[PDB]
């Protein structure tokens, strides 16, 4: 809590590389993972992708803890890595502290409010139930900062009372293009120094995307096997018509395959 | 002149910027071509240019430098002793270019 | 798989380029009669 | 074995030309600036002064 | 011959200035190996490495 | 490890038409009220399928409105209103 980022890791440089005793903990990772996810400038994802990758590879001797998950899921949300976020969100759902400690207070920039919000703003609306359903385990409610967006008159006559641009004079009701290196947006509240990405409606988006990965499969050769059939054309043609959109063509399962087995073979086959 | 550059540099928006890039970025990988030559070596150089586009845009974002800066208004001038003319005997003036 | 694949790809590309490289600039001076140890070639080559 | 801890820094950026002036102008107590070098006056054709 | 000897000494430099000797025994496990009984190396450059 | 391979679905709303009664639960589980852009998101989420529910439940607050007329349970085979009654 410092600012400074490389105040930290010249302390953990000095314990990583020490002798026995020094070395570091699954506490001293969570140190110095917090000390870069809140810089004030620069990049610095790529630096946790190393902090990460050296606690990976010295794992007998340490084990992830409530907080590594939390710390893991506000930075890999603040930058837009948003997979690498939900894969780990899994984590923290298998603790007791739910995402009360996540969340936190309200500062912080609301790490909650976050993978809520870019949750939706980018299509994963499935797992955003899945929030949903974490946080009535033992969290208390969805912070109202994660609650901000854009027949009746949508210019409402009734809302400007309540928010600036009435009989009080300030008038904190949003204006638009105040130009200089600031968000016009909200983007929740004002964090997540890259831009919003917009899920259409909550429409088209990451149900054609996803379909991508059936699609992988068939316009890869090396992953699918099969077996002898038309030599190596039956499943290339459904990729040819997968492509285009879909005409009928409901015949069978003709890929029915896996993905890779996640196997790792020395010698040869 | 420079003023349309200069405000040019001071209109457009970042964020909207890398979005757009990505945009393209993202249709530029979706097609195949590796057809003609010309089409071979055309797509890599509007690639890199999309990427180091957003790398720059991104070093801005998050950086204490505004870009109208590099169209500069006001210009500095070096100290006088660092650049002086030398005084020699009978009124000879070495000075600086 | 591609995470592994390209992990051990990489890994022995920059070995045998190591080793090829060490060999290369070492023989051009074994063959003038020119003693050096293996360190300093070794530290400029890592950094290569 | 705590090793002596010791951050540098080197930082290098363009300049806002509020950053120039700042550098450059000095206010006499009269209030005039007078950091502009309007005339490219070298030196006097007189002595040089 | 000595000019260009010269030059190739700046950059040779240029490349390792930075490597220094910060610590003792970094914690690694990986070692290269060598065959002395390839018999390929002759006991003169075998010797020295 | 298994989600590596599933087929989760294909376009499908059922459950993200009850998201609407499903969230009002999962948030006045504690302090939180649905409104606005889930308020005035249902009259755009309403017409999703013909189940009425989720969508004459709105009303149990405050909304009691939908998009200014309620013609909906008399505009659809299906099965006939099966007593609506809002009352």
């Amino acid at each position: 809590n410092c600012g400074i980022p490389e105040v930290a890791f010249a302390t953990f440089e000095n314990m990583e590389f020490g002798e026995d005793y020094m070395k570091p903990d699954t506490e001293t990772y969570n140190w110095v993972i917090q000390a870069y996810t809140r810089a004030e400038s620069y990049d610095r994802v790529q630096d946790v992708a190393e902090l990460l990758g050296l606690m990976v590879e010295d794992h007998k001797r340490l084990q992830p803890n409530m907080r590594t998950h939390v710390l893991l899921v506000e930075c890999f949300t603040k930058y837009c890595v948003i997979r690498e976020a939900i894969r780990h969100f899994r984590a923290l759902k298998n603790f007791e502290g739910g995402t009360r400690l996540l969340h936190s207070q309200g500062n912080f920039g609301d790490p909650l409010s976050l993978y809520l919000r870019a949750l939706c703003r980018e299509g994963r609306i499935e797992e955003l139930l899945d929030a949903l359903e974490t946080m009535a385990k033992d969290n208390q409610p969805i912070p109202p900062r994660a609650m901000i967006l854009s027949g009746y008159e949508v210019d409402y006559m009734a809302r400007y009372i309540s928010e600036g641009g009435l009989t009080g004079e300030r008038k904190r009701w949003v204006p638009r293009r105040g130009k200089t290196p600031l968000d016009p947006d909200v983007e929740g509240f004002i964090y997540s120094n890259p831009v919003e990405t917009s899920f259409k409606q909550r429409c088209l988006e990451e149900w054609k995307i996803r379909h991508r990965k059936l699609l992988r499969h068939l316009r890869n050769e090396g992953p699918a096997v099969l077996g002898a059939n038309a030599s190596e054309s039956d499943y290339i043609r459904v990729e040819e018509r997968l492509k285009k959109i879909i005409k009928g063509r409901e015949k069978n399962i003709l890929k029915p395959k896996a993905a890779s087995k996640m196997v790792v073979s020395e010698l040869k086959e | 002149g420079a003023g349309a550059i200069r405000e040019q540099l001071a209109d457009l928006d970042l964020r909207t910027i890398i979005d757009y890039s990505f945009a393209e970025w993202k249709e530029l990988g979706e097609e195949g071509s590796t057809g003609n030559e010309w089409e071979d070596r055309k797509v890599g150089r509007r690639k890199d240019f999309l990427v180091r586009r957003m790398e720059l845009v991104k070093h801005f974002i998050r950086t204490n430098i505004e870009p109208e800066w590099m169209v500069l208004c006001l210009l500095p001038v070096l100290p006088p002793e660092l650049r002086p003319i030398i005084q020699i005997d009978g009124g000879k003036l070495m000075s600086s270019d | 798989g591609s995470p592994w694949g390209f992990l051990i790809g990489a890994e022995l590309t920059i070995a045998q380029s190591r080793i090829s490289l060490v060999n290369k600039i070492q023989k051009v001076y074994r063959s003038q009669g020119v003693q050096i140890h293996n360190r300093h070639i070794e530290i400029i080559v890592r950094q290569i | 074995m705590i090793d002596q801890y010791k951050h540098q820094q080197l930082r290098i950026g363009s300049v806002s030309p509020q950053q120039i002036s700042a550098w450059a102008t000095k206010i006499l107590p009269n209030g005039e600036i007078v950091g502009e070098v309007t005339k490219p006056y070298t030196f006097h054709y007189k002595t040089n002064k | 011959r000595t000019s260009d000897a010269g030059y190739l000494t700046r950059r040779l430099v240029e490349v390792v200035q930075h490597i220094v000797v910060r610590r003792r025994d970094c914690g690694t496990i990986r070692g290269i190996s060598v065959s002395p009984q390839n018999s390929t190396m002759p006991e003169r450059i075998l010797i020295q490495t | 490890r298994e989600l590596k391979n599933r087929p989760p679905r294909r376009w499908s709303q059922e459950w993200e038409v009850e998201l609407a009664i499903k969230i009002m639960s999962k948030v006045i589980e504690l302090g939180g009220i649905p409104t606005i852009g889930d308020c005035a998101i249902i009259l755009r989420a309403a017409i999703k399928a013909p189940l009425p529910s989720a969508f004459l439940i709105i009303l149990q607050t405050t909304h009691s409105l939908g998009y200014r007329f309620g013609s909906p349970l008399y505009d659809e085979i299906i099965t006939l209103c099966l007593d609506l009654g809002e009352l």
